[PDB]
């Protein structure tokens, strides 16, 4: 019954050492000038987070290449099998079905 | 409308993965495999409108094979048959 | 762009075949899943900010209407485990079935799927493609048919024409006037479906024909009812006579062939000692005609062709399969002793 | 349901471990072949393992004598054979492949057995007509009766389409 | 058992008031992807104890569309913020 | 066209190496007789248990003793 | 009702067939004869006796298709009555023989004005 | 350690949804799913099928939950907040929180109360209910994933994804 006590040790040792660094030896009530400083090594950034198109298409493209490796995942389990002409010719289909989805998108990527 | 192309020309588009007792790739059946094969034997040429009120025996046990509804109730009531008499004797059985 | 416009358009009707060619609830899930995937580009083509704010009102309405269907499958997976498309073995499943699928065909509840999409899509050209999505779930209610509660399928259908009727007398935009009376013609066919589920398809094949020929007439310039005035004396006066004939046919008047369904569909609705049910609906589609009269009072009486602009040139659009539509959508009432023995 | 008594239980049970059972295990099944293969027909060909309790003891009683023979004749190479294979992890057969012939130096010769290399565990056999063939299976209750058919003769419409007026 | 009531109570993460409302539409598309795993799990508990041996390929295929579905829906939700910068479901222009 | 397989391999020899491995992979299972032994090995690996049969008239083959010369030829693997 | 997914099955051989000079087949294509005249009238022809090659092949279309359509219409009524008469032939308990009684038995209302 | 380790997981999973089903400011919405996705995988990693549970980390929690957080920066980038620090969040949190206990409260804590709420009891060890054991093939759940019989299945789902890119290769 240790799997599950193989990790709750590892996380309670993890959260131990962070509160004996963030808490305990810390408490900065003295001068501790938390004024307007601490702005990540800069000043006031009156602009918000702007949209960037070339950094959105990288999210979606990965997601559609990520799905059909899970279809491709039980290939070693598809070895010790029955009829295997089917098993070979269907396994080669998905990879080409992944490969064409490159070549259409490959004619327009952009500065990724 | 239900064209049923796959009855004309003999490919199985799906069909295999439809009922609980069809193929079993290395022949490991289900928990109620004995009642599927028995119940489908009932209504084959029957047109299913008289099957709802005639067969009615091979379907009901099969519903009760799968959920174990009254088997769990006959078991649960034995926890109230005894087990108010925890202190009134009859351990039954002694270990082991 | 041109070749990939076919492959998107080809797979729309390939999505709906698997809905019909199936013995398995998993495949009918895939069937009109990918239709909801392959309609979204056709909404877009010219990229106008109403269209993007219309397909997204289209989208999630057909995501949930998808999603409750898979909930209805997994309930009667637990009960007897058969996955053939047949009666659903559980009244808690079939109730969740029919009024989930009532969003894709949209009935009288699940309301504004129909006007809020079809209005203001700059692609008014077609959007005849909203006849497949009326055709896929009707092919699902042909099998599920002997397992319903008989009250819900009528209460969505008695409300259908009573509220699809009233909704459009307050309109000018003739896409909405086509979007309305498209719930009404979904009211006549599912009021009948428990009683002899064929002689439902008779109403549907008529409905594809008469609606498809309405949009092809509209593809000269026509946007609004005031624009429907200014083409009698300008474009072609034979267009005004044609646009009269189909509307008066689609109202159900017995010299034409939109009276072909009702005349036959009451032969089935009574013969089942149900008389107060058709007498309500038959008198209800009467103010479904006051769309069409008061629309025909625009174009066929020379109502103010002003702002002198001459079209001294000919017309070259593609009016494909138009010469044979108002010759089977008007003149067929004598020639159908049995259309309901071919389709049966 | 009805069950047999507390008697027809409590037989002489083989109390050995897992590796010493898997020690010989190969010479075992391929040379008894009368009580056990017929016991499969007593379980597969007819179900309900409450009827079939005789041959459950026929496979067990002969297995009691299989180990009783190997103790008297040759147990000195046997005990060291399942010693090394019990040095665990998956119980491989390629580790003690060297020491396998020192066990089988005389099992082919002293008491005279054979090595069933790969012909075992396949090749479906027959036994003999032993019990009466269990027809009328577990219930096999009723069919029930079907709907009778029509062949008749195909003559056309009686007076034509009979819909409202519609002569022809 | 009670392992099905929880979770059938957890199917009510649709709840339709919070399936399109209120604003920050990303909060509504959230429970559309989170309505899965109330179908992916509720199927997986039923195929697995009752040894069907074949229908357990269906929970694998249940993710593959709903991922591709929601990815499409997330493409358009950039397009509502590409024109504005804020999603804000109380945007409405095309009446009904 | 015979220069095209030498004047793109001076510019991008990256996808050329991919097609060279994409090809000569579909082609070979139609060629060597090592395949269909890949289905012959994979057929005679017993997972389940061999249930027996019954004598009734026939008696085709394979009596009660398994080590008799009774069954088919799967013993070419030990010689392999 | 068996032998599924045919346009018209094999067993429709013993039906008449519906031979020509029937007024429906004259009417099918008469509307097509009207339709080809419309086909000119849409486009500002301005003939109304235009190109005959467009004004022909409408006549050929409807008549061929409408003939090949009507072979199953007469089949479907022929298979309709064929199954009814068999169920009439079996089960005589659902089909009694009524008694023949003349007008010497009935005393009807009698309501004069 | 108890017999009730499955039932004690699922209540967390029910409370995982009520975390993000109300209105938490969509960066703590990620902290409603990853909590529930692991706890939900804690249920599925029983019963035998471990391959089917471990994929829910890789393809759902590994794939979609990055992109769902790779947005909420390029859009919806207003000044963030936390849930429960407002009045509209806490008013809906408690509403199902009682019924998350109240459904448990009388389903079986009474003896049998009375007819309708006692058909399904809590426990006991019949939750798994899989005895007896099996064979050395697989779990199984193991010999289930097939490039055998299903070919019409894969030829759609392969081809349905191939148009998935071409729909998104446009508008954006
Ligand atoms: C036939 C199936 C095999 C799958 C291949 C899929 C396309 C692989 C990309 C081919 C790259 C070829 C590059 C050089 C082409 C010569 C340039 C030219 O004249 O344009 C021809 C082009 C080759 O396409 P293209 O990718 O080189 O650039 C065209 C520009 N866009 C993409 C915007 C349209 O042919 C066409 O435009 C018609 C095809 C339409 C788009 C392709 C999808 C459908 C494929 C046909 C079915
Ligand atoms: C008039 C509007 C209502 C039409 C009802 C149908 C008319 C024919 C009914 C006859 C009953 C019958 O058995 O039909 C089979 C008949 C059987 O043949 P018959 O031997 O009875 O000959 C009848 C000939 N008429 C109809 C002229 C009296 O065959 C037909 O299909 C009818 C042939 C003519 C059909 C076309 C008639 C043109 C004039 C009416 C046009 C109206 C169409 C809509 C116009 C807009
Ligand atoms: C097309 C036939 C495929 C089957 C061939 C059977 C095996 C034959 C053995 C190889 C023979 C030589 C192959 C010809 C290669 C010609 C392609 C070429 O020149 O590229 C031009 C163009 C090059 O255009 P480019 O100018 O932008 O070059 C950039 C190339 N990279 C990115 C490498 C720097 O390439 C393409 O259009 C296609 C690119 C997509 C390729 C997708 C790979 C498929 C993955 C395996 C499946
Ligand atoms: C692989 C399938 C390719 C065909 C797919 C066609 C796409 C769907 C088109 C929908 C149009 C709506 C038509 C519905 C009525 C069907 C027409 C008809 O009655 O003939 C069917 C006929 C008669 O069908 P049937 O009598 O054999 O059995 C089916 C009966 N229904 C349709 C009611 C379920 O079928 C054919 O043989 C086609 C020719
Ligand atoms: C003789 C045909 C008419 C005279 C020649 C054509 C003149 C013309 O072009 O007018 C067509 C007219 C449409 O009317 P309208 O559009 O208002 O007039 C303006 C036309 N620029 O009217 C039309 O002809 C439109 C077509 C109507 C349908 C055909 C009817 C025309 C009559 C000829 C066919 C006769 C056979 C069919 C009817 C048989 C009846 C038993």
């Amino acid at each position: 019954m240790n799997l599950m006590l193989a990790l709750l040790t590892n996380f309670t040792l993890a959260t131990l050492l962070v509160i004996i660094a963030f808490w305990l030896p810390q408490l900065n009530v003295y001068s501790e000038k938390t004024s307007p400083y601490e702005c990540g090594f800069d000043p006031m950034g009156s602009a918000r987070l702007p949209f960037s198109m070339k950094f959105f298409l990288v999210a979606i493209t990965f997601l559609l290449f990520d799905l059909e490796i899970a279809l491709l995942l039980p290939l070693p389990w598809a070895s010790q099998t029955a009829n295997l002409n089917t098993m070979l010719t269907m396994a080669l289909f998905l990879i080409i079905l992944l490969a064409v989805s490159l070549a259409y998108e490959w004619t327009q990527k952009g500065l990724e | 409308p239900f064209f049923d192309v796959q009855k004309r020309l003999g490919v199985d588009l799906d069909r295999w993965m439809t009922i609980q007792s069809a193929e079993q790739p290395h022949k490991i059946p289900s928990r109620c495999h004995a009642f599927e094969k028995e119940w489908i034997e009932c209504a084959h040429g029957i047109g299913s409108i008289r099957a709802e009120k005639e067969c009615k025996i091979e379907f009901e046990d099969f519903r009760e094979c799968l959920l174990r509804q009254k088997t769990m109730k006959r078991l649960h009531a034995i926890r109230r048959q005894r087990e108010k008499l925890i202190k009134e004797g009859k351990y039954t059985p002694p270990p082991h | 762009n041109p070749i990939i416009f076919i492959i998107i358009l080809l797979t729309i009707m390939l999505g709906t075949i698997i809905v019909m060619i199936s013995s398995h609830w998993l495949l009918v899930w895939i069937g009109f899943e990918m239709n909801m995937l392959a309609i979204i580009p056709i909404m877009m083509k010219n990229h106008n900010p109403r269209a993007t704010e219309a397909s997204t009102k289209y989208f999630l309405t057909q995501s949930t209407a998808s999603m409750l269907l898979m909930m209805a499958v997994i309930i009667n997976l637990m009960f007897s485990g058969q996955w053939t498309v047949m009666k659903l073995f559980n009244p808690m499943a079939s109730m969740l079935m029919t009024m989930a699928l009532a969003m894709k065909l949209g009935m009288a509840p699940f309301h504004f799927w129909v006007p809020e999409v079809t209005q203001g899509i700059p692609l008014s050209s077609g959007l005849i493609l909203l006849t497949w999505q009326k055709l896929a779930p009707m092919s699902v209610l042909y099998q599920i048919f002997p397992s319903i509660n008989l009250n819900l399928i009528l209460t969505l259908s008695v409300l259908s024409i009573l509220i699809g009727g009233w909704g459009g007398l307050n309109q000018t935009q003739l896409r909405k006037i086509m979007a309305y009376s498209s719930i009404a013609h979904m009211g006549w066919m599912t009021a009948v479906l428990p009683y002899n589920p064929t002689m439902t398809l008779l109403n549907l094949i008529i409905y594809i024909i008469m609606t498809s020929t309405m949009f092809t007439m509209f593809m000269a310039n026509s946007t609004t009812t005031t624009l429907s005035l200014s083409h009698t004396w300008n474009k072609t006066p034979i267009m005004t006579v044609l646009i009269l004939a189909t509307l008066l046919s689609m109202g159900g008047l017995p010299p034409l062939s939109g009276f072909m369904p009702k005349w036959m569909i009451i032969q089935e609705m009574t013969k089942n000692n149900s008389i107060i049910l058709p007498t309500f609906m038959a008198i209800t589609a009467l103010l479904n005609l006051y769309f069409y009269m008061r629309l025909t009072y625009s174009t066929t009486l020379t109502m103010f062709p002003s702002t002198n602009n001459m079209k001294m040139k000919w017309q070259f659009p593609l009016m494909k399969k138009m010469t044979f539509l108002p010759t089977m959508v008007v003149l067929s009432t004598m020639m159908l002793p049995l259309t309901p023995m071919l389709s049966v | 349901v009805e069950l047999p008594s507390l008697e027809d239980l409590k037989v002489q049970e083989v109390k050995v471990s897992s590796s010493v059972l898997k020690a010989a295990a190969h010479h075992y099944g391929a040379q008894c072949d009368k009580p056990n293969k017929e016991f499969m027909l007593c379980r597969w060909e007819e179900k309900d393992p409450r009827r079939c309790l005789e041959e459950g003891k026929l496979v067990n009683q002969c297995a009691l004598e299989f180990f009783r023979q190997i103790k008297r004749h040759c147990a000195e190479p046997f005990t060291e054979y399942w010693t090394c294979i019990d040095y665990s992890g998956l119980q491989l057969f390629r580790r003690c492949r060297k020491q396998q012939a020192q066990f089988d130096e005389c099992v082919l010769d002293k008491l005279g057995w054979v090595r069933p290399d790969l012909g075992d565990l396949s090749k479906v056999t027959k036994v003999k007509t032993d019990r009466p063939l269990p027809e009328n299976p577990y219930h096999s209750r009723a069919r029930p009766e079907p709907n009778p058919e029509v062949e008749g003769d195909l003559k056309p419409a009686r007076h034509g389409s009979r819909l409202f007026f519609w002569t022809m | 058992s009670m392992v099905y009531m929880n979770i059938m109570m957890a199917f009510t993460v649709s709840l339709v008031g919070l399936l399109m409302y209120r604003s920050h539409l990303m909060s509504s598309l959230l429970c559309l992807e989170g309505m899965m795993l109330s179908l992916f799990v509720m199927a997986a508990l039923t195929i697995l104890n009752s040894h069907f041996t074949l229908a357990s390929m269906m929970p694998i295929i249940l993710l593959v569309f709903a991922a591709c579905e929601a990815a499409l829906g997330l493409s358009l939700l950039v397009m509502v913020s590409n024109t504005y910068g804020t999603d804000y479901v109380q945007n409405l222009n095309l009446l009904q | 066209v015979a220069a095209f397989l030498k004047n793109v391999w001076a510019k991008e020899p990256v996808l050329v190496a991919s097609f060279a491995i994409a090809g000569l992979a579909v082609i070979l299972p139609t060629l060597s007789p090592y395949t269909k032994y890949s289905l012959m090995i994979n057929r005679a690996t017993p997972y389940n248990y061999p249930v027996p049969l019954r004598d009734d008239g026939n008696m085709p083959d394979v009596p009660s003793h398994p080590q008799d010369p009774q069954g088919p030829s799967l013993e070419w693997l030990k010689r392999l | 009702g068996r032998a599924t997914f045919q346009f018209l099955p094999d067993e429709a051989r013993s039906l008449p067939p519906p031979k020509l000079t029937d007024p429906r087949l004259a009417f099918v294509g008469f509307l097509g004869y009207c339709s080809g005249l419309i086909d000119n009238a849409i486009r500002r022809r301005p003939v109304l006796l235009a190109g005959l090659h467009r004004q022909l092949l409408y006549i050929t279309s409807f008549v061929f298709v409408g003939y090949y359509l009507l072979k199953r219409q007469d089949y479907m009524y022929a298979v309709r009555d064929h199954d009814m008469f068999s169920y009439i032939k079996s089960h005589p308990e659902d089909f009694p023989e009524k008694d023949k009684k003349t007008y010497g038995e009935v005393f009807e209302e009698f309501h004069p004005v | 350690m108890m017999l009730y380790i499955v039932f004690i997981l699922s209540v967390i999973f029910v409370m995982g949804f009520v975390g993000f089903s109300s209105k938490p400011s969509p960066i703590y919405g990620g902290l409603g799913l990853i909590v529930s996705g692991g706890v939900g995988c804690g249920i599925v990693l029983n019963f035998g099928g471990s391959f089917l549970g471990l994929m829910v980390f890789l393809i759902y929690l590994g794939g979609m939950m990055v992109v769902f957080g790779y947005t909420t920066a390029m859009a919806t980038e207003q000044y963030p907040e936390i849930w429960l620090s407002n009045k509209a969040v806490l008013g809906a949190f408690v509403t199902g929180l009682l019924m998350e206990f109240f459904m448990v409260y009388y389903v079986l804590k009474d003896k049998e109360v009375e007819v309708v709420f006692e058909f399904n009891g809590l426990g006991d060890w019949v939750i798994y209910d899989t005895g007896d054991s099996g064979f050395f093939s697989e779990e199984a759940m193991g010999i289930a994933a097939l490039y055998s019989y299903g070919t019409w299945l894969v030829i759609v789902t392969g081809w349905s994804l191939l148009i998935g890119v071409v729909v998104i290769m446009e508008i954006t």
